């Protein structure tokens, strides 16, 4: 390796992620004026719980998708075996949707971009989870005070989808290439851009919890109501969770 | 298999 080759794989990755985000950074600010009003976060508190699932497991999976696309362009994925790929993006896309959904997070206001206006994690009280909403909503508030930039978001996010230590993987060697070569990128560019504090704040096993909540949760309510997870859950949900 | 074809198309 040498230093080109390195800062090729960072902006590589930096527009793989620009390409697949879904909304760009620049229409989530223009919208932080845009807030629920009392009435309307009243209607969706007094929605049934199973319609609340239902609509937010559709905008999840949508937010999933992007994932798989970013997954796709990453340089080193596509090569990997079928097996190893379905692995990583098992375990990784919900950790990268959590992630990169701290750009749609005000933190001046403790709000989330939300069907089209931003709301305050009470909008969401009719999912029955607000342990697992109140420990989102602060992961991002976290997040959010370390100023990610763009680049930072894309390079951080591959490494969270690349990780060699997933169970499964029949191709570990392979994997764990992959991942140094990305982490050397990360770390690179941080050094270039004297961020290298970052390293320090960022999150420990706690992505990891939070999927598990998530994942305990889904187990609860598909037990209540089986039949409504059958019929109107997406299929690509059920696949990486049910 | 969701999966797969995203991955294949
Ligand atoms: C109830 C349950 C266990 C699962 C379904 C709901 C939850 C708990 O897992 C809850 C957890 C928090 C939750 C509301 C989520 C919804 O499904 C999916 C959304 C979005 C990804 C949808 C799309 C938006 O573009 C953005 C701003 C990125 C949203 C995130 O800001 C908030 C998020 C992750």
């Amino acid at each position: 390796a040498s230093l080109t080759e390195i800062e090729h794989l960072v902006q590589s990755v930096c527009k793989s992620y620009r390409e697949t985000c879904q909304l760009r950074l620049e229409d989530l600010l223009r919208q932080r004026s845009n807030i629920f009003s009392r009435e309307e976060v009243t209607g969706y508190q007094r929605k049934s719980m199973w319609e609340m699932w239902e609509r937010c497991a559709h905008h999840l999976t949508e937010a999933i998708q992007y994932v798989v696309e970013f997954a796709k362009r990453l340089s080193g994925f596509m090569e990997l075996c079928q097996n190893d790929q379905i692995v990583l993006l098992k375990a990784g896309a919900m950790e990268v949707v959590l992630v990169r959904m701290c750009r749609a997070y005000n933190a001046d206001n403790r709000t989330v971009f939300f069907e089209g206006k931003y709301g305050g994690m009470e909008l969401f009280r009719a999912l029955g989870c607000s342990e697992l909403i109140s420990s989102i909503f602060d992961f991002s508030h976290s997040l959010s005070a370390l100023h990610f930039s763009e680049d930072e978001i894309a390079l951080y996010t591959a490494l969270v989808l690349i990780n060699a230590h997933r169970p499964g993987l029949q191709e570990k060697r392979k994997v764990e290439q992959l991942q140094y070569n990305l982490e050397l990128a990360f770390h690179h560019h941080l050094c270039k851009t004297h961020r290298q504090s970052i390293l320090a704040k960022l999150p420990p096993g706690k992505l990891r919890s939070l999927c598990s909540q998530h994942v305990e949760r889904l187990q609860i309510f598909q037990h209540l109501h089986p039949i409504v997870v059958q019929a109107a859950f997406p299929p690509l949900y059920k696949e990486l969770f049910s | 298999k969701i999966l797969h074809r995203l991955l294949q198309d």
